[PDB]
């Protein structure tokens, strides 16, 4: 589980 | 090519997941010298995020393999050289982006939204450089990332409602900077939680065009908080 | 480079999902002039499948957008030129693969397992060329794909067992060739169904390892069958 | 839906 950032790579 | 066709091509490349072409289009648009709209800024952001993300993931995999390899093993040098190749590609992408940000985007921004967006991007790509840096170079890169984030964070607190997607995205990425780069989980949680709470207190007044974006970011803020507190 | 080092690098690229690098490595290996082991043969297959797969996906997306675009829309030309760029890249990759199969892999194969695998690969990449071809070009590429598949099919039925993964994979891709390229669902179903039934008959004669390998492909066969019979 | 072929891109 990674920390979520934006934008997100597809 | 003209701006209208560049945007056109960039959206095609996005749909086709050809992010190299996409970033090339948005770099050309940027270098034409005109301010980017909200749509165009997000296309620039998405393009280079996917371009750099492939290198970030590759670098992590290779670095993890390098660290599991015995220092006596003769194949270690091949792993190290490969890591440095991907690292060099990653630094080149980050440098290109930071050069666009300082040469064109931040310089010509006429509204606080644009300035906060670009300064957030600046914190992001200094942060990606910090992930692969060591020693004093790492410290200075961390300072440059924090400086950009902090400037955008003050401008957003002074010029934007807590439900604005750009201010929320800034909180999300800045809190992650606190958690992964500064290694301060308590301040990261407080930063994410604060932006989350301030957005909830105002959610009822949000515009329906920003529901989907603001709420999406709020979902991510909450997911990070749930992970960091468990 | 050294073959041993090229293969290490290729396994590293695979882990990092750097399939361009992985393909370049395995092409260099193939150019060393020696027969590939089962491991190296699988590395070459995975590498070029991922490299071409990105173009097949992009071509599909762009083609779908083109189809639903009004024929009088002045934005259609750009969509068409971009589709042609993707086609050009796809043809380059397939040509590179078929050239390797023609000048090294098929020529120097000294066992039926490898011969079936490489001829299967030859049909696969003529099939990818046919997916995007038109007119007589499409006719010849289809003929070449069919020819390769057919020889792989004869050899696999003569030299290998119905539970061998390579033979089941050949049946899988060859049946798809009948369904999508020749538009003959009846023959496609018969081919997949025959290979599937002939396999379950001899599932008794396998350890849980080969049983797992064969059963995994047989599930893909029955998936296509379920999809096609609806 | 789509037709399954091997190997499959990750
Ligand atoms: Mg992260």
């Amino acid at each position: 589980t990674e920390n979520k950032t934006l934008p997100r790579s597809s | 090519m003209e701006k209208t066709e560049l945007i056109q091509k960039a959206k095609l490349a996005e749909q086709a997941e050809r992010y190299d072409d996409m970033a090339t289009c948005m770099k050309a648009v940027t270098e034409q010298g005109a301010e980017l709209s909200n749509e165009e800024r997000n296309l620039l952001s998405v393009a280079y995020k996917n371009v750099v993300g492939g290198r970030r993931s590759a670098w992590r995999v290779i670095s993890s393999i390098e660290q599991k390899t015995d220092t006596s093993d003769k194949k270690l040098q091949l792993i190290k050289d490969y890591r440095e190749k991907v690292e060099s590609e990653l630094r080149s992408i980050c440098t290109t982006v930071l050069e666009l940000l300082d040469k064109y985007l931040i310089a010509n921004a006429t509204n606080p939204e644009s300035k906060v967006f670009y300064l957030k991007m600046k914190g992001d790509y200094f942060r990606y450089l910090a992930e692969v840096a060591c020693g004093d170079d790492r410290k200075q890169t961390i300072d440059n990332s924090q400086g950009a984030y902090q400037e955008a964070f003050d401008i957003s607190k002074k010029e934007m409602q807590p439900t604005h997607p750009i201010r929320l995205g800034l909180a999300l990425n800045f809190s992650v900077f606190y958690y992964e780069i500064l290694n301060n989980p308590e301040l990261a949680c407080t930063l994410a939680k604060t932006a989350f709470d301030e957005a909830i207190a105002e959610l009822d007044t949000l515009n329906e065009d920003s529901y989907k974006d603001s709420t999406l970011i709020m979902q991510l803020l909450r997911d990070n908080l749930t992970l960091w507190t468990s």
